[PDB]
RNA sequence: AGGACCGAACCGACUAAUGUUGAAAAAUUAGCGGAUGACUUGUGGCUGGGGGUGAAAGGCCAAUCAAACCGGGAGAUAGCU
RNA sequence: CACAGGUGGUCAGGUAGAGAAUACCAAGGCGCUUGAGAGAACUCGGGUGAAGGAACUAGGCAAAAUGGUGCCGUAACUUC
RNA sequence: AAUUCCUUGUCGGGUAAGUUCCGACCUGCACGAAUGGCGUAAUGAUGGCCAGGCUGUCUCCACCCGAGACUCAGUGAAAUU
RNA sequence: GAUGUCGGCUCAUCACAUCCUGGGGCUGAAGUAGGUCCCAAGGGUAUGGCUGUUCGCCAUUUAAAGUGGUACGCGAGCUGGGUUUAGAACGUCGUGAGACAGUUCGGUCCCUAUCUGCCGUGGGCGCUGGAGAACUGAGGGGGGCUGCUCCUAGUACGAGAGGACCGGAGUGGACGCAUCACUGGUGUUCGGGUUGUCAUGCCAAUGGCACUGCCCGGUAGCUAAAUGCGGAAGAGAUAAGUGCUGAAAGCAUCUAAGCACGAAACUUGCCCCGAGAUGAGUUCUCCCUGACCCUUUAAGGGUCCUGAAGGAACGUUGAAGACGACGACGUUGAUAGGCCGGGUGUGUAAGCGCAGCGAUGCGUUGAGCUAACCGGUACUAAUGAACCGUGAGGCUUAACCU
């Protein structure tokens, strides 16, 4: 209700950039090893977005060192330091789950040139 | 219970006997007879024979 | 499964002790026609709460 | 369990329910008062009233949507030509339900459902 | 210490600055008014009766209305009792706010769990279903055997069978008190508490500790 | 989420290509092994001149799963295959000298420092 | 060409489930085998009981078969209940 | 039995289809002689299912899977 | 061995592990040459074993869609005692 | 004139002759690790290969993979591989029909629960005027498992190798309870793609049917694989055991008098049910303060008048629910629908314009549609009434006012 909505509004971030499924994004997240705290970049295609207010999330898929890796980021998590869109993709679905069966040329996504 | 037991009696009764020699690990087993006592006697005879044969194999070696 | 012994008329009546019907507590009287009807239902003349709802 | 669910199954499958409510909506629009069972009338509210809300605004897209919901041009025309203007000012609740006893054949609870301005 | 009566508002998450998401239950704990105080001389035990919320004037019956008027408090939506330790002392008409939990680390939350209705043995008691194939006849989720043969010739009391599940009083113990918001009458506890949204909860200081 | 009979790929250069989980170690009736868990494996396929032979029984540590791992903030990292790193039965130290593909932070322990150091990428 | 191949009608009946006071005194549903042949089917005929017929299972001979059914000997006999 | 059985012959539209298969229709005929609700367990008949993938079991039973046309290509063995 | 009691014979193969399977051996309880011996391509709703694929068979069940079960109106059995 | 049987499955329940965890004695017990006996039954006590198997062997685990009873528990719960009919064959016996605690391939597992029992859910009356709540707790049930790492400490011990007791912290396995914030499943009630065909006169746009025709997504709800929590600490009395003081028996002696320790067992402590606890308890509050007549004259029956508190019924309903029941609401109202706004999902509707020969693309456009969600809103339906429930509540004896 109003109470939970207020509790979530006071936690939501304010500078989340607009991105759509099919966009290539770079997400810089905080990695804490021992006592040193740095940023690690995860770059890949957004294949799913779950718009749920404070509970919003998005899935990014990349091919790292010959393996396919999907990471689901909570958008308003403090661990997600930054999100940037490196390339705008042109798809027609809200969930690009069919990319999991495609590799190389078959997995290419056309650029949304406007 | 013996294998291929036919009938209520045989299905229920524990007639097959297996004897294991703890020091050696050699095992004998008898289930030919209906009587557990006869099976145990035959298995004891086979166990005695096998221990003697083990000693005989050592002597032959 | 079936009974081993025939149940009695006593046990039959005991079981049927809860089978009694309940009469309608009271009937409502329409403010205009004066007809008795089930509460929250229209009357046999097509009236409800003093208003002729269904003609004929 | 059916926590927070909505919609009466009415001992039918989905396609039969949809067809029956399409026909019943057509009949209610045509005659402006019909006699059905109480559960069917209470479910018919949620089908018919959105049709009138759709008819409130007259456009080609809305007419095609109303045809898709109720495949009869007579019902579509009556909606958009009379019931929209009739119920323009009314917020909702274009229908009322009057319980009317029990059906003789099977003791089913019966109700009239009618348009409120009839 | 005594507890308070609240309402289950829902579930949220709290993001800590070190990147940890804490699942929280939000309990709206408005002021609880003391409607009666019980003592050894008159009742034989020491406890306070409290009420909370508001109620319809035309739905408060005259006995309830008189009971509230003797205390001098507005009619709440119910009455609950809390036993008193020998140090605690309250007075009739006194109001207690969620500030009582300001220095409490863990709480026990009691509520009426969600009702599942008539539940089978598989759901209710985690019985294992029998084989779905391999010749099984009409016995896929049935209990199985329910006793031994002629001895004892009966089914033992407390046998696990199908029946009503849920809709009963359930207490979850030792939940962390994430936040006490006095101005919004909010108690954010870590984890899940029994009951659906809008149900009454009883929050006490943790008895285990 | 690895159990018995699960086939896994090998993320090192020990010579094995496919292994099968035959036991999830570390408890009675234990069902699954996630990332950072030790399992007992048999080797189903190996390269001709590897350090291990087909049919060998040894240990392994699961480094990638399709079920994935969950981070404290609710995030989840998933991979496209189940992959493990082979280990001696006794020392439980890695057999190979190279680690292939990324691993996760869940191996950041004194037990698997060799794997962490040799991994191309840690997530 | 083919006791050839695939596959409907057609003839069958290998598996499972359901049914078992059944919708049915042998079936339904999903599959299954043959489907120009030693095939299948309509109408009519012939073989009769220690007899028929049987690519043979003691199978079939009107829901009856190591000897059909009906009537008779007959109130067989029953140291048995 | 107003019984999900059995019962020989004749007729043979459209679209797709090799087809008398199959899907949807025509001519024509029917909604199957108890209904109304509800939306528990459990039974039946289906749909989908994370990770695993025969570990199930007497047994891969059941289910899942394969499935067309054209072309490329096709092993041991063989009575060719 | 559709034949072997002892017997889960022994050795080899396959499996992490194989009373089953496959190859041998010969100590054939109790094979053997038209109540045929040993082979054998093709065939088989034939028996056993193995693999890939596939999967709710299973870890371990969850949800959903229908027909019953439940309530109301009408009609209205049965075994058993 | 019928008590169905091996193994498996599902579900168990008890014994202790204890497998693990707990406590102890002795040790040919340095430590670690054992051996053996005593106490202890609270909890726990594998998955696979082979076989119909029980058993057993084997592989790999575990703190451990206990031994038993229960019609060798459990087929009106399931299975039907073994066994156990009718077919067939091998070996063997017989001249043969046939036979084999020889083998081999195939081969119908019915029952709508009357009673007891058990799991849940109601109705009636009672509890002594009626009613609405909150309790108390007699009693009953649940739960009770354990690994590994680190500190103590490389300390005690030991020649070394190795390596503690006691105490403390962390993190797991299995199990259980709750919940859906997350991660997921489902989502035939939301959006879209698409195949065949039919129809809406046709085009365009839709609808029907083909398992939701096939698919791709997905709200709410439910849910696990998801994530919170739990087992305890403490107390009392003890078991085996250890003692102090202490005679009988000038010594000795844990015992005879007296006194102290002592375990996952017992009683509590934790959670739940619980006054039909007929021994029906307690507390708070609310309501009812008329007349008359008879009899067999009393805890009697009428007559009129009166009808309270409250309840029930009816209706709108609910994360409540088989039906009951329980909860919310009934105009002095947000109970349900609708409506409005938002959100969510789908993914840029239609129509029109432009480009293209055309399929199609682009613009209008993140457009259109959007279930169960959230916040509002009396537009619709929750009707005035009526119904049940009474009129001051027995006797005896005390205490107090009187
Ligand atoms: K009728
Ligand atoms: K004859
Ligand atoms: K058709
Ligand atoms: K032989
Ligand atoms: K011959
Ligand atoms: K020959
Ligand atoms: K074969
Ligand atoms: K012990
Ligand atoms: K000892
Ligand atoms: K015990
Ligand atoms: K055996
Ligand atoms: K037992
Ligand atoms: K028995
Ligand atoms: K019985
Ligand atoms: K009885
Ligand atoms: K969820
Ligand atoms: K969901
Ligand atoms: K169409
Ligand atoms: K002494
Ligand atoms: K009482
Ligand atoms: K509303
Ligand atoms: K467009
Ligand atoms: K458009
Ligand atoms: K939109
Ligand atoms: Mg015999
Ligand atoms: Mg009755
Ligand atoms: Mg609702
Ligand atoms: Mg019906
Ligand atoms: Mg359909
Ligand atoms: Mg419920
Ligand atoms: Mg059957
Ligand atoms: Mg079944
Ligand atoms: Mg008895
Ligand atoms: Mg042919
Ligand atoms: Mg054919
Ligand atoms: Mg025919
Ligand atoms: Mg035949
Ligand atoms: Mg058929
Ligand atoms: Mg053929
Ligand atoms: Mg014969
Ligand atoms: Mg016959
Ligand atoms: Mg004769
Ligand atoms: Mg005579
Ligand atoms: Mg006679
Ligand atoms: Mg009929
Ligand atoms: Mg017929
Ligand atoms: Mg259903
Ligand atoms: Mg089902
Ligand atoms: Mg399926
Ligand atoms: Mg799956
Ligand atoms: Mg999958
Ligand atoms: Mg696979
Ligand atoms: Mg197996
Ligand atoms: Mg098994
Ligand atoms: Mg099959
Ligand atoms: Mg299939
Ligand atoms: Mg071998
Ligand atoms: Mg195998
Ligand atoms: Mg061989
Ligand atoms: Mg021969
Ligand atoms: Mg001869
Ligand atoms: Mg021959
Ligand atoms: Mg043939
Ligand atoms: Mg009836
Ligand atoms: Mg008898
Ligand atoms: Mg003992
Ligand atoms: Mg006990
Ligand atoms: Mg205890
Ligand atoms: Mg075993
Ligand atoms: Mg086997
Ligand atoms: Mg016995
Ligand atoms: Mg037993
Ligand atoms: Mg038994
Ligand atoms: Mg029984
Ligand atoms: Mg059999
Ligand atoms: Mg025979
Ligand atoms: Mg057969
Ligand atoms: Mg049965
Ligand atoms: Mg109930
Ligand atoms: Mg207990
Ligand atoms: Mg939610
Ligand atoms: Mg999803
Ligand atoms: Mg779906
Ligand atoms: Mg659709
Ligand atoms: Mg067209
Ligand atoms: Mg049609
Ligand atoms: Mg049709
Ligand atoms: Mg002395
Ligand atoms: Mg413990
Ligand atoms: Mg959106
Ligand atoms: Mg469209």
């Amino acid at each position: 209700s109003n109470i939970i909505k207020q509790l979530e509004q006071e936690q939501m971030k304010q500078d989340v950039p607009s991105f759509r499924p099919g966009d290539t994004v770079e997400v810089k997240v905080w990695v804490v090893e021992g006592s040193k705290k740095r940023l690690q970049a995860f770059e890949g295609v957004v294949i799913a977005i779950r718009n749920r207010g404070l509970h919003s999330a998005f899935t990014v898929r990349k091919i790292s060192n010959g393996e396919g890796v999907e990471r689901v980021f909570q958008t308003h998590s403090p661990v997600v330091d930054s999100i940037s869109v490196k390339r705008r993709g042109a798809v027609r679905k809200a969930k690009l789950y069919y990319l999991r069966e495609r590799t190389g040329k078959a997995a290419r996504i056309k650029e949304r040139l406007n | 219970r013996t294998s291929g037991a036919g009938g209520q009696h045989v299905n229920r009764t524990e007639s097959a006997v297996r004897i294991t020699h703890i020091p050696t690990g050699i095992v004998t087993q008898c289930q030919n007879d209906r009587s557990q006592h006869k099976n145990k006697d035959q298995a004891m005879k086979q166990m005695k024979a096998k221990l003697y044969e083990l000693e005989m194999q050592k002597k032959n070696a | 499964a079936v009974q081993q012994n025939k149940p009695t008329r006593s046990k039959r009546g005991m079981r049927r002790s809860h089978d009694a019907l309940t009469a309608v507590t009271s009937l409502s009287v329409d403010k205009t026609s004066g007809e008795k009807h089930l509460r929250h239902h229209i009357t046999a003349d097509g009236y409800y709460r003093g208003r002729k709802v269904i003609a004929k | 369990m059916r926590h927070r669910k909505s919609g009466r199954q009415l001992n039918r499958n989905s396609s039969h329910r949809q067809a029956m409510f399409r026909n019943m909506a057509g009949s209610l629009v045509r005659h402006e008062i019909i006699k059905t069972t109480l559960p069917k009338a209470k479910e018919l509210r949620r089908v018919v009233e959105p049709l009138i809300t759709l008819a409130k605004t007259d456009s080609v897209a809305n007419r095609r949507l109303a045809f898709a919901r109720t495949r009869d041009n007579e019902i579509v025309a009556k909606l958009f030509n009379e019931l929209g203007p009739r119920f323009a000012s009314r917020a909702g609740g274009y229908t009322r339900i009057l319980k009317c006893g029990f059906r003789a054949g099977d003791n089913a609870p019966m109700a009239y459902i009618e348009l409120v301005d009839r | 210490m005594i507890g308070l009566v609240g309402k289950k508002v829902g579930m949220t998450r709290i993001f800590t600055e070190d990147g940890v998401s804490i699942p929280v239950t939000v309990i709206e704990v408005e002021a609880n008014r003391v409607t009666q105080v019980k003592d050894l001389a008159n009742d034989g035990y020491r406890a306070i009766q409290v009420t909370t919320g508001a109620k319809k004037a035309n739905r408060v019956t005259k006995p309830e209305a008189g009971h509230f008027a003797k205390a001098g408090v507005e009619a709440g939506r119910g009455l609950w009792e809390f036993r008193l330790a020998e140090g605690e002392e309250f007075t009739v008409g006194q109001s207690i706010s969620v500030e009582l939990f300001a220095d409490v680390k863990k709480v026990d939350v009691t509520g009426t769990s969600k009702g599942k209705g008539f539940a089978g043995t598989v759901k209710r008691w985690n019985f294992r279903t029998q084989d779905a194939t391999h010749g099984n006849s009409l016995s896929h989720r049935v209990p199985g055997s329910i006793g031994q043969n002629q001895t004892p010739g009966k089914v033992f009391k407390g046998k696990k069978m199908a029946g009503q599940m849920g809709n009963e009083r359930v207490t979850v113990q030792s939940l962390d008190v994430v936040r006490v918001d006095a101005e919004r009458n909010l108690l954010l506890v870590k984890g899940a508490v029994p009951g659906a949204t809008g149900s009454d909860l009883i929050v006490k200081p943790a008895v285990k500790a | 989420m690895i159990q018995e009979q699960t086939m896994l790929n090998v993320a090192d250069n020990s010579g094995a290509r496919r292994v099968m989980c035959i036991k999830v170690l570390g408890g009675s009736h234990r069902r699954y092994a996630g990332v950072g868990d030790i399992i007992k494996i048999t080797i189903k396929e190996a390269i001709p001149r590897g350090k291990v032979k087909k049919g060998d029984v040894l240990k392994a540590v699961v480094v990638r799963t399709k079920k994935g791992v969950r981070r404290p903030d609710g995030s989840v990292i998933r991979f496209d295959g189940n992959a493990c790193v082979l280990l001696n039965n006794n020392s439980e130290q890695p057999i190979g000298t190279r680690i292939f593909g990324p691993v996760t932070r869940e191996l950041r322990s004194e037990k698997f420092m060799k794997i962490i150091s040799l991994a191309p990428e840690v997530l």
